[PDB]
């Protein structure tokens, strides 16, 4: 089981689109996920069900995809958003 | 409700009831038994 | 272990079909209970089916969305929905029930792999 | 004095005489 | 291109004869001066079919011979090929197979009957399809429709397309009341829109033409509810559960402790949204209706057993552990949740602050290893039970909004109205607010303390001022009761709005009495 | 009624009479 992110690495100025892609293998369903990990801490989980909207969360968070990737869309960089967003692996 | 006259048809102490004073100065246990309330 | 299928590469728009396999042990003869769970917080319970005797608890939450149908050709359990949209993202677990000789219930053992995507 | 002396809306409507009291 | 349709749809409600009656029939018309769309062919698109079609035309040759009804024109939907061959009305109400543009130059039911001008109103009443017509050769005249023919094919149609081998109109019909006029030998000689102006619903409450110079009550106004608003008090008396699941300490299998829950508000909402508890059973009651409905005398049973002594406490099952140490009732209401508490309840030492007992005469250590199973993991359970008052959860809470009708809901109270700021003060105990017809007159929300009262939305009668008919057509509108800023020249008087006339600062002796003062003239 | 263990208190009984109340402008009950 292997997981790839892209892009590797990108430039842009403060406030910029960040988009990121994870991409995938095999025949299946319809579910996967996206954490909000520190360098080296537990990760973070804000939205839940992707067909279920969560109350408190902020409408600026959300995730689309379909088929095989799936673009995560930052509009605005934010001081407590400072972190590296992961696709887990589990079952 | 504001300066009106309004009547109501429940439980009360009757006006000039004949109200059972009672000694706090058989008062060992002085039981009296609870019928419709007790003002 | 229970085998199962990865992750996607394809295009959108196409029908799919999952399995949930067991080795070592008769499938039929083992309870099966499907356990919903995706991303940001924990599981959602829809019931179990009994092939063997067809009885369904289906949990009061669940809407009549996800049909439940049972292949006895191919003694083999598969999940099929009468209508998919855009909004159908959801996992779903597969694990070994209680003993039939047994009649206390327990989850001992629990899926391997299937991430999952459409 | 006689105006002094001399003492809601539910499908009733209380509708004015055009001729007012003035 | 858009034109006025002036008098032009005033057929013949029935075939019943009539005369030198005024007769009001609340029959679905083409409005007068309603909106009609003249087409021109140089191409035909499907065209709307509503409550059917007030049609006409102007040639002097006959080019339009077909119509095509129905959704689909597949054979699926029941179509219908009128056509005229200049020599008799056939009507043909079969499926034909029709291509991307219909034939120019299997069936169900056939059937055969620059200076014209020929209208084909339609109706589709209990399964009646009429054909009416009228051919006098869109001017300012009046010319009644009779009834040509009548077809009981009893289908449901809402879409035609009139179809040629190069004016074709269409129309829409709504259900207006509308006040016909007979002569003597039974046809209809002139008519009157109902909704048209303030002088048409006079001339429906009047059932006449010839209106006199007067005020008549032609309807009442009313001012209908806006939104609503659904207020209950601060969900600030929250029950204490953050320290019931956040104990460091807990008690024995054998020493399950009870509490009461009352007098506080809960959001059971999140609690079985997020799924950090393992299991969340539920039986005797509807998720559906826990957000819409409260339980009565709700018990907590919180205690830590193994996992595999999760799904034995349920009804209907037998074992040992299950018979020997709780037992639950056959009509048990509630919901049981276990959730896995390995994290912060488990030490690799082994605690041996666990009892059990061996031996009971009637009814009513571990090994921990990093291989050890989940059933052998301490798992914390808490039931909850529920008995079918004081209690209940959030259910909906709006906001406030004044000054504006609207339905509010004070702490589970109906009524609608608009909210005015008060002044007049309570006792603290008191809620309400009552005059001596014993109907609400104020209220304090039970959020805040602050008194607002209940005033009726701004409702009254609504009078139409006019001259004669053979004086004049344009009206004004009084408004009974109710202010000028609800509801041309506004105007306001202790009587209400009068949009329509103008104020006069002279005064003369009057002749239309218009209310609280004012009188109305021409 | 319960004193403390080492006063000329009433007790009266309730019955159902009608009863016509006096407000004042304060919601309280004057006559
Ligand atoms: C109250 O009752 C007692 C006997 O129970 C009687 O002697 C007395 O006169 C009564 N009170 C009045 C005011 O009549
Ligand atoms: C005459 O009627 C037939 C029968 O519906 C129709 O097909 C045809 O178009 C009409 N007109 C002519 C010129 O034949
Ligand atoms: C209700 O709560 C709000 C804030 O949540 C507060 O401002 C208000 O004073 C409270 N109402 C009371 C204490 O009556
Ligand atoms: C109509 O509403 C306005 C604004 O609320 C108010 O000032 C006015 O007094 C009302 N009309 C009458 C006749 O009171
Ligand atoms: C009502 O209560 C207020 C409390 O501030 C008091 O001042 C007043 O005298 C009372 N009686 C009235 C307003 O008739």
């Amino acid at each position: 089981i292997v997981m790839t992110q892209s892009p590797s690495s990108l430039s842009a100025s403060v406030g910029d689109r960040v988009t990121i892609t994870c991409q995938a293998s095999q025949d299946i369903s319809n579910y996967l996920n996206w954490y909000q990990q520190k360098s080296g801490k537990a990760p973070k989980l804000l939205i839940y069900d992707a067909s279920n909207l969560e109350t408190g969360v902020p409408s600026r968070f959300s995730g689309s995809g379909s088929g095989t990737d799936f673009t995560f869309t930052i509009s605005s960089l934010q001081p407590e958003d400072i972190a590296t967003y992961y696709c887990q692996q589990y079952d | 409700r504001s300066s009106v006259l309004h009547s109501t048809q429940d439980l009360f102490l009757p006006f000039f009831s004949n109200v059972t004073w009672f000694h706090a100065i058989r008062f060992d246990n002085p039981v009296l038994p609870f019928n419709d309330g007790v003002y | 272990q229970l085998v199962q299928s990865g992750a996607e590469v394809k295009k959108p728009g196409e029908s799919l079909r999952i399995s949930c396999k067991g080795s070592g042990y008769s499938f039929t003869n083992y309870w099966i209970s499907w356990v919903r769970q995706m991303p940001g917080k924990g599981l959602e319970w829809m019931g179990r089916i009994d092939p063997s005797d067809s009885y369904i608890n289906y949990s009061p939450s669940f809407q009549g969305h996800a049909t439940i149908s049972a292949d006895k050709s191919i003694s083999t359990a598969y999940l099929q929905w009468g209508s998919l949209k855009a909004s159908d993202t959801a996992m779903y677990y597969c694990a070994r029930g209680r003993n039939y000789l047994d009649s206390r219930g327990r989850f001992d053992y629990w899926g391997q792999g299937t991430l999952v995507t459409v | 004095l006689l105006f002094n002396k001399v003492t809601k809306f539910n499908g009733l409507t209380v509708l004015p005489p055009l001729l007012t009291d003035e | 291109a858009y034109t006025n349709s002036f008098t032009r749809g005033v057929y013949y409600p029935d075939k019943v004869f009539r005369s030198s009656v005024l007769h009001s029939t609340q029959d679905l018309f083409l409005p007068f001066f309603s909106n009609v769309t003249w087409f021109h062919a140089i191409d035909n698109p499907v065209l709307p079919f509503n409550d059917g079609v007030y049609f006409a035309s102007t040639e002097k040759s006959n080019i339009i011979r077909g119509w095509i009804f129905g959704t689909t024109l597949d054979s699926k939907t029941q179509s219908l090929l009128i056509v005229n061959n200049a020599t008799n009305v056939v009507i043909k109400v079969c499926e034909f197979q029709f291509c991307n543009d219909p034939f120019l130059d299997n069936c169900t039911f056939e059937y055969v009957s620059f200076k014209n001008l020929r209208e084909f109103v339609f109706k589709n009443i209990d399964g009646y399809f009429k054909i009416y017509s009228k051919h006098t050769p869109l001017p300012q005249g009046f010319s009644a429709l009779e009834p040509l023919v009548d077809l009981p094919i009893g289908i449901n149609i809402t879409r035609f397309q009139t179809l040629l081998a190069a004016a074709y109109y269409v129309g829409y019909l709504q259900p207006r009341t509308f006040l016909l006029k007979y002569n003597e030998n039974g046809t209809i000689t002139d008519a009157v829109d109902c909704a048209l102006d303030p002088l048409s619903e006079t001339k429906c409450t009047l059932k006449s033409f010839t209106v006199e110079k007067g005020i008549y009550q032609t309807s009442n106004f009313r001012v209908q509810p806006t939104e609503s608003i659904v207020r209950f008090p601060n969900i600030t008396n929250l029950c204490p559960f953050g320290e019931v699941f956040n104990a460091t300490r807990f008690a024995s299998v054998y020493a399950w402790n009870r509490k009461r829950i009352s007098n506080c508000v809960a959001d059971y909402s999140v609690l079985y949204n997020s799924a950090s508890f393992s299991t969340f059973k539920c039986y005797g009651v509807s998720p559906t209706k826990l957000n819409d409905l409260c339980f009565t005398n709700v018990y907590a049973d919180s205690f830590v057993i193994r996992g595999d002594e999760v799904r034995q406490i349920a009804p209907g099952q037998t074992g040992k552990i299950a018979d020997y140490n709780y037992k639950l009732p056959d009509d048990f209401t509630g919901c049981v949740i276990a959730w896995n508490s390995n994290n912060l309840d488990s030490k690799v030492g082994g605690n041996y602050n666990y009892r059990y007992r061996l031996f009971r005469k009637s009814n009513l250590s571990y090994g921990f290893q990093p291989t050890n199973g989940v059933g052998y993991q301490p798992y914390r359970v808490v039931v909850l039970s529920f008995e079918l008052a004081t209690v209940c959860g959030p259910k909906k809470s709006t906001n406030l909004v004044k000054n504006k009708c609207v339905n509010f809901n004070f702490n589970g109270l109906t009524g609608t109205g608009v909210l005015t700021e008060s002044n007049k003060k309570f006792l603290p105990f008191q809620q309400f607010g009552r005059d001596i017809a014993d109907t609400t007159d104020a209220v304090r929300d039970p959020q805040t303390l602050e008194i607002l009262d209940i005033t009726p939305c701004s409702f009254g009668g609504v009078s139409v001022i006019t001259p004669g008919t053979n004086t004049s057509n344009q009206v004004a509108v009084l408004y009974q009761g109710v202010n000028c800023t609800e509801v041309s020249n506004v105007f306001q008087t202790r009587a209400g709005c009068l949009i329509g006339a103008e104020h006069v600062n002279n005064s003369y002796e009057c002749d239309i009495p218009i209310g609280a003062g004012i009188c109305a003239s021409y | 009624t319960l004193l403390a263990l080492h006063a000329a208190y009433y007790v009266g009984y309730l019955q159902p009479r009608t009863f016509l109340l006096k407000y004042n402008e304060n919601g309280t009950i004057t006559d």
